[PDB]
Order: structure tokens, then C-alpha cells, then sequence
């Protein structure tokens, strides 16, 4: 087997939740943090297959802000009635800081784990694309700080807990390691887009060498590192 | 020039198609669902797509477009790009059946858009063959079966477009992705290594004995932009340059290793 | 009109709606229905008797388009019906019988009356906007299958003469003429009777236009090499002009039916890129001012402004400098064999950075 | 008076204190509440100076484009965007100005339905100063925020643009395509018809001065000419000379500053070398002018950074020069070389008709399996709900259970 601790497995995304992700823009603004959907998926050969996944909107008129679940139910509801079920093992966001599961995220990963242990959190590396390694993150969170969960202490009282030394640079499971076998139509796709025609491939290519001429990548990436870290390290 | 002509498809609308298809929807080799998106005047701008209530069988079809309102007005609040725009299905392009989804969709307004989806082995079918009607006056029996045939454009907004090659990669060969650049760079001097297959047999082909009409002037221009691109032109001047850009890159991503090991070690006293 | 969810009765549905149109069409479609559940004398009717533009008639034409090409001929009666767009001299309604009797669908193309009558029809009634809309699938379609029918490919090459005439738009004609002529040389209209007269045509198009370069599309493929310009055509007089750097050549190589067609001022204008390309070519980087303005025999600050256009043709592309480097490397114009053999160069200079940075790549990673 | 008329406002708009006559139907009243006092509470704040009261009385009005939203609009709403121009040039910008001429024109296009005129001098008017008035400033720079933290500051954009209606404010030369996509270039007067052409369609580095003199001076003379049109080109003219020095850092390497002289033409020579300078200290290039030789350097490359070109789109034409960056090498390695193999090759249709063979191949094959795997997914598919509903809710009930086993421990 390969299970980590607990009975949740590994996870893995399937391509057509890829996409329904990546439909989704960049372009909100310069940047604010809002959960983007859930993952939907099952117990299936060495993993939970992420089989589907339905967008969750939010209010963006400047700040974010939430509204009713009027939505999430009648869009889970939604995807039920073709074939039935709803199925929520996760959540994912596209926002703009890079990869960075910030203390928010983890609040709100902590009311989910507790809840459905079944469960991961998903980030993607946004159209900022620094594009090395990794475009796509999965994390669980720690059984050991789950067994002492309702919320932390404004006091001395989360003493009591420190002394567990729970993980918090803890292991983050690899996706995508074999076929997801609905590979298959999108395989069929690859010949009509290739073998006949110029007009369908290049499109999809000629990022790359504009991701290299273009304006400050590393430069911005670095200068961002520069405004971030040095927050962050201020702080501590 | 009257109307539609051309359909600007994109990977999401095959991947909602193909994950209603495959998974089931109570039809097992037939399938329907109403696609969203908008047109532009001769063009249609398909952006995403969702499955419906559904049953067509040789005597009957069930369209609860009741359904379709709630999944539009869900898919409004997703984005506003979207639109009611037609419905999609899956096996075969004519029937006397069809005709019934025609009239259930004439129950809204606009002007409708037939894909069907024709999953044969065969390289003789296109994937997705795309509809639209003509001679649609005043009522006859129900509707008409003379549709006009759309081509297709593709290339609809960006950020898809690296999904959907990401996938046909996967497609071909399963793959982790913690190498996605260092796979960009070892196809990238293997495309300079069939080029130099190509460069060969079209040399070759002047060498043997006669040949060579395939290139000439057109490979001549494409060799010298190449090289006035990358590398650039040719002084020491430039290499000089070249090392010292290469000396700073480097001193930064040196820097960068002395902040995670600075990140480290406040880390790690505040842990005692 | 009454929508196809009826019975394909096809003779029989087709005359019903020709009650709905004009009397003339009436008492053909009641005599051609009660002498026979007729063929030719039911799908003509329609054809021939005015269906004229105070009604419209897209819809029962639309009913005609599928009915006639499966019980008797395709191959005629597609020629029959578009005649009469022709005559009314109407754009929008026509197109939309042209657009629903689209290639490969309905039947089959049957290689390949229908488009050949289509196209020619779309290209004869209506403006560019509507012309212009098969010229890809077209030009598409006769790489999956040239015409075997060597009159067929006559009559696509005058389909590509009618497209190159409709177009008032010189470089599309150029490009619809080019397309026709990189053809001319292949396969079929190569005799003397009809390549050669076109080599003169050739000619006008390449000396007038200045966005021609000179000689550059005519040496990059066949067609130098098939029209000859040591003929009295004077196709390689270009060539010679090109390399030679004067108004004194073409002036002297003259005739006054090419003069009458405008050629008088233009000559100047080939000096400047041959010239300006040319040193650079034998310098081969770097070029010093005086040299630029003492060829082309001009001012300096002139010499700037033509740099600017020369910026403006590619014919160079980078920042200039002052003194030194006046032109720079982005080679676009003819050097025949100097670009020949920097491609026989270019496979032993790639061999390197294609196996030993590859080597230190694909070890590091 | 200002913060008693507010106060006043305050009072009725949703308070319902009293019968008092409501703003949403009564148009003697509530025309004379938004339109009548206010029009003149902001041209006696702008002629006395007054410019926060002055933004306070547009926001009095946006305060009920916000609330009063039941009624039609105000009549003869042109009374509105025509005025405001002239305080939300002041308070706001020059583009932000032009921008409202694009809203009084795409509103007045119709709006003359109501309005009745025959005037054909209002017609070329309205167009030549929507157009012209564009390319004027985008540098409103950092320097007030560059000496402190970064904050939330945003809004301060966002506060602007919401007044004309936008999420984010107005952009670049887009802003004059959007116009000169309709007969605009028609309208427009036959002294300035050509202008455009000048300034941005024809790809001229160093060759313009001699087009654009007589157009711009031309429409530099005043008295009979709209005397707000010569408060924009006294300095798009300058702009137009630092479009030709910003496409120039992209066309020349170097230059003697007496032959610069003679190819660009300027209201006195020494405040030339100075604009160059003032222009690269603003950052809209980076050059060695002030030079020992007199030898202005622009570099080839040198160590190349944003600084030298326009980041917010390009206000110098689409022209630059080759310049290396990261990954310029690699991804164009990968890209150029292969497209010299996907465009034109003889070979590659060979080797894709074989990789068409293979994908046919994995198809053939695994569409066979597709029948054990049909009615295996579709069973367990129709009982996953019946099935995990039994598992993902245990979570919920096992609380009562913890409790009452601790209750019987204490």
C-alpha cells in the first residue's frame, strides 16, 4: 500500500478538472484571496480520483465577499442528477502570491479535515508562472493537531498542545504518478490537432518564448520575494 | 453574408462533454447537454458546457429545460460570459429524433447550435461536427433537418491553451510534475537534433542529385532569422555581456540560497 | 413555405412550395407533377421562371439545393439555379443558398462539380466580404485532392483569375495571382497558349509593386526557372537590374508598352534595397556611413530617413549605430548561393549546439 | 453650507421621518434636489479655489447614482458629463477628462434624439477633442508613495474610475482605437483628419516633424479653437518628440547630439538634451545624454531593464530591438527549431501520419475494454451516494458519544 496517516490515501486530479480550474482567469485585478471550488472525487485504484470539479463564485467588485449557499446546494444537487452523487474530498484556489498556504487557509482547511478526513487542499501556479516545478500543490493537514481541534487559545492554554510538537513541515502527497484511463478522448483530440494541419498546435507553443522576452519575470518574481520574505522575516 | 459559418471551440467543452459521457447520464452510448458561451456575429465563442436531465430513446425525448435555467442561472454567478446557446449530444449526426430536441430548444428565443460529438476509431470523422439550421419560417410539421455545416477556427482566451497541451503530453507518456521546465529543456535541444535530421536530408537532397525545391529561400529566411534571434550577432563585446548578465543571475540566485538558509535560522532558534 | 419534417416525397415536396411562388411556377408545378413524379422536368422549373427579389425564395431554393443532386444529376443541375444569382445581382440571400449547400455534406463533393460551381458563383455575385470566405477551404481542398480533369484545373486557375480581377486590393491580388502562378509551372494551363502570355502580367505585377523586393518570389520557387526571361517576356531583365544598382538599367533595357503601363518613376526605388542590402551582404556586419551614402549617391540625413524605411520594409531590423553599424544583420532579400551555402554551413554549426550543449543539458538535469 | 445642505440630504433620502415628498417620483422636487443647489455648490467651489469641497460635491451627486435608483434619469442629462469634465480634469486628469468626453459621446450620439438640433459645428467638435486629448499623461508617478510602506492604496485608482464607472481607470491608445473604430476619422476636422496616422500608424522613428508641425501648430492657434484644446497640445507635441526619442532608444545605439539637432526640430536645443535627461530621470528610457563628447549613448543592450521602454502597454510604437532576458535562448531553441521541422518539411508528415497510426492504435485497443469497464463504473457510479453518505457523515454523531463517555468517566 501507500497510504499516509489515518485512512486518507493519496490523491489525483483528472485532466478535465485541470481545465475546468484553468478556465477560470487570472484576471480578478491585481490580486485577492477567494476559493475558486471544490474537488469532487473517490476511493478508486491507488488513489482519490478527483473525477470533477464545479466552480464556487464569490462577489468581486473590489474586495471579495461571500453569499448565500443556495449555490453550492443547488449546484451540488446539479451535478447529482445526471449520475448520482456529491462528493466534496477538497477545495482549491488560483491566487496570485505564487504557491502559499497562509494561516487563513489553514483555519479554513482545519473546519474541512476535522470534518471529512477524506480530504486535501489543491493550489495551482498562476498565469505569474515561474513554471520550474510543480504546477500543482496537494496538502493534508496533520492528524495529531486534528485530535486537539475545536479552535486555538488567545492564551497560555495552547501550551498544553505545543508539547505534542505536531508537524508543520509536514509531507505533501505526488498527484499524478499513472494514467488517470479517461485519458482516452483527449488522446483522440491529438491527431486531428497535429497530423493534418499547423493551425491548432502553435498556439498552444508560443508562450514559452514570450514567458522568456517579456517584461521583469524573474525580475518581479525576485522583487515580490523581496517585499514578502522580508515582511514575513520582520515579524518573527 | 447572412449569419454563422465557423464554431471557435475550445478543451473544456470536450472535457464537460467527454466527463458526461464517460462517468453515465442515464443514456448509455447517447448523451445530450445544453452548451453556454456567446457568438460573435459569424463566429461562435463557446466557453463552457454542462449535462442536463436527459433520455432519448427511438420513440422519445425528455429536455427539462427547467434544469438548463437553474444551471444558467448557477453558471451567470460563475461568469457573465455565458449564454444559452443551443445543445450538444454524442453518436450520430441525422435521425427523426433530433427533430424533437430542435423543438424543445425553440422554446427559447435565440438561434440554435447542434454539435455532435462522433466518437468513431476512425481518422475519417472529425471529432465534433457543428450545426446550424436554415429554411426556419412558419410552422410546417415540427422543424427542419436542411442544416448548414460550421467550420471550425479554434483558439479561444489564453490561459487553456498550456492545460489541454499539458494533458496531450500526459496523453502520450505519464509524467510527475516536478520536471515540467527540465522537460521543456531536453526537448529543446532534441528539436535542434531533428532539425539537424532535417537540415541533412535537405542539404542531402542537393548533394545526391537533384531536389532541394521544398526549401531554398524559405528555409534560407527562416535559418537567418533563427540565428539573428538566438544567438545574437557576434562581437566579444556580446560575450563579455552575456558572462556578466550570467555573473548576476547567478549572484542572485546565490542570494536566493542565502535567504532560505536566513529563513532557516530564525526559524530555527524561535523552535528552542 | 413548410418545414422538412414531411415525408422526402422529393419531387413531389419541392413542387408544392412552387404553388407558393409565382403562377408560371404553378402550372409547371401542377403539369409537372401530373405528367410524371418528375426528374428533370420538376427540378428546372425554379431555375428558369422568375423567383424574383420582391419576394424572397432562400427557403424553397434551400428545399430545391437537396432534392435535385440525389434523384438525377448533381453535376448539372448544380450548374442550374446559379444562373439566376447571377441575374438578379443580389448578395446577402444568394450567399445564404451558396452556405447551406456546403462542401462534403448532404451526399458527397463528387470531384468536383459543386465546389468549382459554388465558388465561382460566390466569386461573380457579391463583394470581397462574402468572396474571400473559401479561399482557405478551397485552396485547402486542392492540396487533398488536385483535379485529375486538367480542364478543371483550367477552370480553378480562372477561378483564381476572377479572384485576383474581383479584388481591388493589390496585394491580394498579387497573392491570389502568385498562388495561381506557383501553380502555372506544376501541372496543367503550362503550354504556350496560356502560361507564357500570363509571364507578361508576371512582369507588370513585379516591376510596379514596390513590396515585391525585386526578384525574390520569383526566385524562391519555380516560376523564373518555367517563364523565361531571356525570351522576349525580359522576366531575367529584373535580375539584371537587381544586381546592377542604377536607374540607367531598367531606362535602357526599355519598351514603351511597359513605360505606358507606369514604369518611369518606380525605377528609382530598386537601387535603394539592392544597394542597402548588397553592402551589408559583402561587409557582412558592420557598416561605416560614407559608404552607405556614397553607393546610393544621396545626403545623410536622407540616408537616416531611408534607414527608417528600410526599418520600415525588414529589409533591416536592430538599433543602428552612429558612426559604425549604420545597417544591421536581419537579412530578409536574395543572395542565391550565399544563402545556399550558409545553409550548407548550417547543419555542421547546429551539429554542436545541438549534440554538445545537449550533452551538458541533459547530464545537469 | 456644504455640510448643512449634505445634512439636509441626510435627512429625507431613505429616512422616511415623516408624509416628507418622496425623491422617487416627484421630478419638480427631486430634480431640484440633485441637480439645482449642486451645480452651483461645484462651480463655486472650483472658482474659489476649493477642490476637496469641489470632489465632496461630485461624490454629494454620486451618493444619489447609488441610492435614488427606482426613477429614469435627470432631464437633459448632457447637463452632467459636458460640466464635470472641467473639475475632473483639475481633480482627477487630462485622461481622465477624455474619458468623459468618450461618455458624453457615446450618450449624446443618441441623446440629440430628445435634444433637437440641426447644428453641423458641434458635430467635428465633439470628436477632434475626445481623440486628441488622450496620449497626454500616463505619468501620475510613485513619488508620493515610494517613501513609505505600500498599503491598501488601490482605492485611490479605484475611487476615480468608479465615478466614470469602471472597476480600474483608463487604458492607453486603445482609448483612440475604440473611437476610430466607427466614422470618427471622418467627423473629425479635415485639418487634423491625418494625425493619427502620424502618431502611431506609420512606423516613423525620426522622420515625423515634418508632417506634425504644421497639423499641431496649426491647432495651436487659440482664439477661434476651443482655448482648452491648447492647454493638451503645447505638450503632446513634447510627448510626440519623446515618442520618437522612446521608439529611437529602440532604433539608435548612439548619437552626436548636433546631428540629433537637425533630424528632430525643438522650441529651443538646449531644453532638448534637457528633455532627454527629464525623460529618462522619469523613466520613460534610460540614456547617457550630459555626455563629455556630446555623444548621447542609448546602449545595445548593456545591462538591459524596464527602465529603457514603456511596461504599461507601449506608448512608442511596436518596434523594439532584440534585448536578452532570461530563457530568450532556451524557449526559442525549443520553439524555432521545431517549427522550422512543423512548417515546411517534407519528413514530419511521414512521423505524424505514424504517431496518427499509434493514437488510432491506443483507441483500437482500449475501446474493447471500454464494455468491462461500462457497467462496472456505471454500478458502482449509481451506489456511491447510497454507499459514502453511510462514512462522510460519522463526523457529526460521534460528539454525543464522546461526551457521554466522558460524562461517565467524571
Amino acid at each position: 500500500g501507500g497510504s499516509g496517516d489515518s485512512a486518507v490515501k493519496q490523491v489525483q486530479i483528472d485532466g478535465l478538472v485541470v481545465l475546468k480550474i484553468i478556465k477560470h482567469y487570472q484576471e480578478e485585478g491585481q490580486g485577492t484571496e477567494v476559493v475558486q471550488g471544490v474537488l469532487l472525487g473517490l476511493v478508486v485504484e491507488d488513489r482519490l480520483e478527483i473525477t470533477n470539479c464545479f466552480p464556487f463564485p464569490q462577489h468581486t467588485e473590489d474586495d471579495a465577499d461571500f453569499d448565500e449557499v443556495q449555490y453550492q446546494m443547488e449546484m451540488m444537487r446539479s451535478l447529482r442528477h445526471v449520475n448520482i452523487d456529491h462528493l466534496h474530498v477538497g477545495w482549491y484556489q488560483s491566487t496570485y502570491y505564487g504557491s502559499f498556504v497562509t494561516r487563513a487557509l489553514l483555519d479554513s482547511q482545519f473546519s474541512y479535515q476535522h470534518a471529512i478526513e477524506e480530504s486535501v487542499v489543491l493550489i495551482y501556479d498562476p498565469i505569474k508562472t515561474a513554471q520550474g516545478s510543480l504546477s500543482l500543490k496537494a496538502y493534508r493537514l496533520t492528524p495529531k493537531l486534528m485530535e486537539v481541534c475545536k479552535e486555538k487559545d488567545f492564551s497560555p492554554e495552547a501550551l498544553k498542545k505545543a508539547n505534542i510538537t505536531f508537524e508543520h513541515m509536514f509531507e505533501e502527497v505526488p498527484i499524478v504518478i499513472k494514467n488517470s484511463h479517461l485519458i482516452n478522448v483527449l488522446m483522440w483530440e491529438l491527431e486531428k490537432k497535429s497530423a493534418v494541419a499547423d493551425k491548432h498546435e502553435l498556439l498552444s507553443l508560443a508562450s514559452s518564448n514570450h514567458l522568456g522576452k517579456n517584461l521583469q519575470l524573474l525580475m518581479d518574481r525576485v522583487d515580490e520575494m523581496s517585499q514578502d520574505i522580508v515582511k514575513y522575516n520582520t515579524y518573527m | 453574408f447572412p449569419g454563422g459559418r465557423v464554431v471557435r471551440l475550445h478543451p473544456v467543452i470536450l472535457a464537460s462533454i467527454v466527463d458526461s459521457y464517460e462517468r453515465r447520464n442515464e443514456g448509455a452510448a447517447r448523451v445530450i447537454g445544453t452548451l453556454l458561451g456567446t457568438v460573435d456575429k459569424h463566429s461562435v465563442e463557446v466557453t463552457n458546457c454542462f449535462s442536463v436531465p436527459h433520455n432519448e430513446s427511438e420513440d422519445e425525448v425528455a429536455v427539462d429545460m427547467e434544469f438548463a435555467k437553474n444551471m444558467y442561472e448557477l453558471h451567470k454567478k460563475v461568469s457573465p460570459n455565458e449564454l444559452i446557446l443551443g445543445w450538444y449530444a454524442t453518436g450520430h449526426d441525422i435521425t427523426e429524433h433530433s427533430v424533437l430536441i430542435h423543438e424543445y430548444y425553440s422554446r427559447e428565443a435565440p438561434n440554435p447550435i447542434h454539435l455532435t460529438v462522433d466518437t468513431s476509431l476512425q481518422n475519417g470523422r472529425m471529432s465534433i461536427k457543428a450545426y446550424v439550421s436554415t429554411s426556419m419560417g412558419v410552422p410546417g410539421r415540427t422543424m427542419g433537418v436542411m442544416f448548414t455545416p460550421l467550420t471550425v477556427k479554434y483558439a479561444y482566451y489564453d490561459t487553456e491553451r498550456i492545460g489541454v497541451d499539458l494533458i496531450m503530453k500526459t496523453c502520450f507518456s505519464p509524467n510527475r510534475v516536478i520536471g515540467l521546465s527540465s522537460d521543456l529543456q531536453q526537448v529543446g535541444g532534441a528539436s535542434a537534433r531533428i532539425q539537424d535530421a532535417l537540415s541533412t536530408v535537405l542539404q542531402y537532397a542537393e548533394d545526391v542529385l537533384s531536389g532541394k525545391v521544398s526549401a531554398d529561400n524559405t528555409v534560407g529566411r527562416f535559418l537567418m532569422s533563427l540565428v539573428n534571434q538566438v544567438p545574437k550577432i557576434v562581437p566579444d563585446d556580446f560575450e563579455t555581456m552575456l558572462n556578466s548578465n550570467i555573473n548576476d543571475l547567478l549572484m542572485v540566485t546565490y542570494l536566493a540560497n542565502l535567504t532560505q538558509s536566513q529563513i532557516a535560522l530564525n526559524e530555527k532558534l524561535v523552535n528552542l | 413555405f413548410i418545414d422538412i419534417s414531411e415525408e422526402d416525397q422529393a419531387a413531389e415536396l419541392r413542387a408544392y412550395l412552387k404553388s407558393k411562388g409565382a403562377e408560371i411556377s404553378e402550372e409547371n408545378s401542377e403539369g409537372g407533377l401530373h405528367v410524371d413524379l418528375a426528374q428533370i422536368i420538376e427540378a428546372c422549373d425554379v431555375c428558369l421562371k422568375e423567383d424574383d427579389k420582391d419576394v424572397e425564395s432562400v427557403m424553397n431554393s434551400v428545399v430545391s439545393l437537396l432534392l435535385i443532386l440525389e434523384p438525377d444529376k448533381q453535376e448539372a443541375l448544380i450548374e442550374s439555379l446559379c444562373e439566376k444569382l447571377v441575374k438578379f445581382r443580389e448578395g446577402e440571400r444568394p450567399s445564404l443558398r451558396l452556405q447551406l449547400l456546403s462542401n462534403l455534406f448532404h451526399g458527397m463533393d463528387k470531384n468536383t462539380p459543386v465546389r468549382y460551381t459554388v465558388y465561382c458563383s460566390l466569386i461573380k455575385v457579391a463583394a470581397s466580404c462574402g468572396a474571400i470566405q473559401y479561399i482557405p477551404t478551397e485552396l485547402d481542398q486542392v492540396r487533398k485532392w488536385i483535379s485529375d480533369w486538367n480542364l478543371t484545373t483550367e477552370k480553378k486557375h480562372t477561378l483564381l483569375r476572377l479572384l485576383y480581377e474581383a479584388l481591388v486590393d493589390c496585394k491580394k491580388s498579387d497573392a491570389a495571382s502568385k498562388v495561381m502562378v506557383e501553380l502555372l509551372g506544376s501541372y496543367t494551363e503550362d503550354n504556350a497558349s496560356q502560361a507564357r502570355v500570363d509571364a507578361h502580367r508576371c512582369i507588370v505585377r513585379a516591376l510596379k509593386d514596390p513590396n515585391a523586393f525585386l526578384f525574390d518570389h520569383l526566385l524562391t520557387l519555380k516560376p523564373v526557372k518555367f517563364l523565361e526571361g531571356e525570351l522576349i517576356h525580359d522576366l531575367l531583365t529584373i535580375f539584371v537590374s537587381a544586381k546592377l544598382a542604377s536607374y540607367v538599367k531598367f531606362y535602357q533595357n526599355n519598351k514603351d508598352f511597359i513605360d505606358s503601363l507606369g514604369l518611369l518613376h518606380e525605377q528609382n526605388m530598386a537601387k535603394m534595397r539592392l544597394l542597402t542590402f548588397m553592402g551589408m551582404a559583402v561587409e557582412n556586419k558592420e557598416i561605416s556611413f560614407d559608404t552607405m551614402q556614397q553607393e546610393l549617391q544621396i545626403g545623410a540625413d536622407d540616408v537616416e530617413a531611408f534607414v527608417i524605411d528600410a526599418v520600415r520594409t525588414k529589409m533591416v531590423y536592430c538599433k543602428i549605430d552612429q558612426t559604425q553599424r549604420k545597417v544591421v544583420v536581419s537579412h530578409s532579400t536574395h543572395r542565391t548561393f550565399g544563402k545556399q551555402q550558409w545553409q550548407q554551413l548550417y547543419d555542421t554549426l547546429n551539429a554542436w549546439k545541438q549534440n554538445l550543449n545537449k550533452v551538458k543539458n541533459s547530464l545537469l538535469s | 453650507k456644504l455640510c448643512d445642505n449634505l445634512r439636509m440630504h441626510l435627512s429625507q433620502i431613505q429616512r422616511h421621518h415623516n408624509q416628507s415628498t418622496a425623491i422617487n417620483l416627484n421630478n419638480p422636487e427631486s430634480q431640484s434636489m440633485h441637480l439645482e443647489t449642486r451645480l452651483v455648490q461645484l462651480d463655486s467651489a472650483i472658482s474659489m479655489e476649493l477642490w476637496q469641497e469641489a470632489f465632496k460635491a461630485v461624490e454629494d451627486i454620486h451618493g444619489l447614482f447609488s441610492l435614488s435608483k427606482k426613477p429614469p434619469k435627470p432631464q437633459l442629462m448632457a447637463n452632467y458629463y459636458n460640466k464635470v469634465s472641467t473639475v475632473f480634469w483639475k481633480s482627477g486628469n487630462a485622461l481622465f477628462h477624455a474619458s468623459t468626453l468618450h461618455r458624453l459621446y457615446h450618450l449624446s450620439r443618441e441623446m440629440r434624439k430628445n435634444l433637437t438640433q440641426d447644428e453641423m459645428q458641434r458635430m467635428s467638435t465633439r470628436v477632434l477633442l475626445a481623440t486628441l486629448s488622450i496620449p497626454i499623461t500616463p505619468e501620475r508617478t510613485d513619488i508620493a508613495r515610494l517613501l513609505d510602506m505600500d498599503g491598501i492604496i488601490v482605492e485611490k485608482q479605484r475611487r476615480l474610475a468608479t465615478l466614470l464607472g469602471l472597476q480600474a481607470p483608463p487604458t492607453r491608445i486603445g482609448l483612440i482605437n475604440d473611437m476610430v473604430r466607427f466614422n470618427v476619422l471622418q467627423y473629425v476636422v479635415p485639418e487634423v483628419k491625418d494625425l493619427y496616422n502620424w502618431l502611431e500608424v506609420e512606423f516613423n522613428p525620426l522622420k515625423l516633424c515634418e508632417r506634425v508641425t504644421k497639423v499641431l501648430n496649426w491647432v495651436r492657434e487659440q482664439p477661434e479653437k476651443e482655448p482648452e484644446l491648447q492647454q493638451y497640445v503645447p505638450q503632446l507635441q513634447s510627448n510626440t518628440i519623446l515618442r520618437l526619442l522612446q521608439q529611437v532608444a529602440q532604433i539608435y545605439q548612439s548619437i552626436e547630439f548636433s546631428r540629433l539637432t537637425s533630424l528632430v526640430p525643438f522650441v529651443d536645443a538646449f531644453q532638448l538634451e534637457r528633455a532627454i535627461v527629464d525623460a529618462a530621470r522619469h523613466c520613460d528610457l534610460q540614456v547617457r545624454i550630459d555626455h563629455t563628447s556630446r555623444t548621447l549613448s542609448f546602449g545595445s543592450d548593456l545591462n538591459y531593464a524596464t527602465r529603457e521602454d514603456a511596461p504599461i502597454g507601449p506608448h512608442l510604437q511596436s518596434m523594439p530591438s532584440e534585448q536578452i532576458r532570461n530563457q530568450l535562448t532556451a524557449m526559442s531553441s525549443v520553439l524555432a527549431k521545431a517549427l522550422e521541422v512543423i512548417k515546411p518539411a517534407h519528413i514530419l508528415q511521414e512521423k505524424e501520419e505514424q504517431h496518427q497510426l499509434a493514437v488510432t492504435a491506443y483507441l483500437k485497443n482500449s475501446r474493447k475494454e471500454h464494455q468491462r469497464i461500462l457497467a462496472r463504473r456505471q454500478t458502482i457510479e449509481e451506489r456511491k451516494e447510497r454507499l459514502e453518505s453511510l462514512n462522510i457523515q460519522r463526523e457529526k454523531e460521534e460528539l454525543e458519544q464522546r461526551e457521554a463517555e466522558l460524562q461517565k468517566v467524571r
